[PDB]
Order: structure tokens, then sequence, then C-alpha cells
RNA sequence: GUCUCGAGCCCUAGACAGCCGGGAGGUGAGCUUAGAAGCAGCUACCCUCUAAGAAAAGCGUAACAGCUUACCGGCCGAGGU
């Protein structure tokens, strides 16, 4: 039903292609309460019994995108 | 001894409280 | 060293020199087991195979006799099934069993017969496009069924193309 | 091939091997690309669940699928390397 992890990304960030090279050429940029959001969204995709948890796998994919954090 | 047995029989006797040779272990303390 | 076999209560095992006889419901094998300084002897209702030495070569077929002994246990009992497919490609081969001997016919479009004689107490039933060889001594079984899977031998031509043949299908 | 002597390491908290079972999700990673989803190539190689399970070691497919490897559990039981 709810759309993959790639395509939730690049709709609150502005950029459709990656990077040439992950983490080392940053793109993209979120915050904790964009990523607070995401959480709330994906609830029988992923195996996370808490919200603290559940957030670490949408990071588990930012991070190697070019995504900073601030 | 490996260490990281001892390691795992003290994470089992934590969940009694609150391998099978390393639950028989754990069941004996 | 000592190996102590425990024998089953449907198999009763009789032994006179170096001779093993063992007897059940589905048959009986005689087997000779002769190698320097092992002894094979029936302690009431145990088989012990023992020998003073421990070496390598004594060793070896300590465990290979009692491999053999336990067969025949298994064999008296239960007994050995092969099963084997008759393949085909263009030439309708003709598998029949005529006396104590399977005789394959018009193979690769042979006009003389392919045979080869069955050993001893075993039986060899078809049905159809199907072969199953079978019997108490897995020494006389084990060698039927390659017999037959041997005796659609190709050397002449490719193996890959010339597929024709009489294959080991189950092993037990 | 076989005999003999030494050293290190592993083992009844169950070793070596075999057989059974599991080999999971985020996600078919991203870039490349019509596509590439462990496995053409470039870069990264991260975290959940958990007793394990690689951003996949080897095959396999046009690409999937499919088969096992790592890894965990079980059966077994004494030495093993
Ligand atoms: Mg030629």
């Amino acid at each position: 039903g709810v759309p993959p992890t790639a395509e939730l990304i690049k709709d609150e960030a502005g950029f459709e292609t990656g990077s040439g090279e992950p983490q080392e050429d940053f793109v993209a940029d979120l915050s904790v309460d964009q990523v607070k959001q995401i959480a709330e969204q994906k609830h029988p995709d992923l195996l996370s019994y808490d919200l603290t948890n559940a957030a670490k796998e949408v990071v588990g994919t930012c991070t190697s995108l070019g995504v900073t954090i601030e | 001894i490996p260490e990281w047995k001892q390691e795992e029989v003290d994470a089992i006797v934590e969940m009694i409280e609150s391998r099978n040779t390393l639950l028989e272990r754990a069941l004996d303390d | 060293p000592r190996v102590e076999l425990e024998i089953p209560e449907d198999v009763d095992a009789e032994q006179d020199h170096l001779d093993i006889t063992v007897e059940g419901d589905n048959g009986s094998v005689t087997r000779r087991l002769w190698y320097p300084d092992i002894d094979v002897s029936v302690d009431g209702d145990t088989v012990v195979i023992e020998s003073d030495e421990d070496n390598a070569k004594t060793m070896s077929t300590i465990g290979t006799f009692q491999s053999h002994i336990e067969n025949m246990f298994h064999g008296v009992t239960e007994g050995w099934e092969y099963g084997m497919e008759v393949f085909y490609s263009h030439f309708p081969m003709q598998v029949n069993v005529e006396g104590d001997e399977v005789v394959i016919e018009n193979f690769l479009g042979e006009k003389a017969p392919r045979r080869t004689t069955i050993h001893g107490d075993t039986d060899v039933e078809i049905d159809g496009e199907e072969l199953t060889v079978s019997g108490p001594d897995i020494e006389a079984v084990g060698q039927t069924a390659a017999d037959i899977e041997q005796l659609t031998r190709i050397n002449d031509k490719d193996v890959r193309v010339f597929q024709d043949g009489v294959y080991i299908t189950r092993k037990p």
C-alpha cells in the first residue's frame, strides 16, 4: 500500500537524482521534525515496535544518499 | 570458558526474573 | 579396539569360521569377513568385531566390517531398494526380464539385444517406464542396479546427444 | 601408504563432520540504465527484528525466479583441527 522509502525522501527534499559517490557528496537535506512524519506512515512495512527505532531505518538510507541532518 | 557465553547466560537470567544448554545453565541459577 | 553391534529383534545371526550368516523376514545373507587379527564373533545377541591391533589399516577394516553387518541387518528386515527410469529419445527401448537376466532390446536402434545376469536373490520388477531393483544383499542389489546402467554404455559417440538408457533414480 | 615425536588452537557451556530447521525486514540499497532487483559497472557497505541472516562468498537468469555460502538453532556425542 505505502510507497517505497527511496521515493518518500525525494518528495520533502526537492531533488530527484542522488549522487555519484554517497556520503562523500552531499546533495539533499532534512530535519528532525521531517523524519518524525515518515516514521508515522510505515507501520506494517517495518518490524520495529517503538517509534524510536522506526526512525533509524529511515536514517539508514539517508546518510548513504547524500542527505545531511540539521 | 568463552566471554560471549558468560554474557549470554547473564542476559537470559535477566529475562527469567522479569542454545538449549545456555537455557538450562540459566535455569539452574 | 572392540565394537559391539546390537542385533535387532526381527533378526537372528549365526556364525562359523570367518563366515557370518544373517537371517530375517526379507531373506538371508552370508558373508565372509576375513582380515589379519580381526575376530568377528556372536556373543549371545550382539556381534563383536575385535582386534588386538590399533593401526590405521586394521582400523579401516573394523569400520568396514561394522557397516557391512549393519547393512545386512537392514537387508533382512526392510531390504534394499534402487529405483531406475528408462529414458529414450528416438528409438523405443524394450526392457524386459527374461529368466534370471534382464534384457534390453532395440537400444539406439540395435538389432542385437543387450543383456546382463541378475546377481543372486535380487528381484527386478518393471512397471512400464520404471524399474525397481530389490533384495537383502546390498552387494548383489547394488551391482545388479549398476549392471543395468552400465549395460547402455556408449564410448563411441557423444553421451550429451545420445542420452538413451536406464539410469539410477533412487539410491537407499 | 604407514609408523613415531613436537608445537599452536578448538571441545560435554557439546567441538570436527554429516543430516533437519532457519536463512527474515527497511529495500527490488544509490548511482548507471529501457532494466540491473546479493551477484555487468561506480560508491557506499548503513539499522530494525532476533537465537541467527552479507548494501551478499559461489553458481544460476535477458533481467526476475531458482540453488546453496556466510551466519543461528536442532539431532548426534568425543575428541577435533
Ligand atoms: Mg566421431
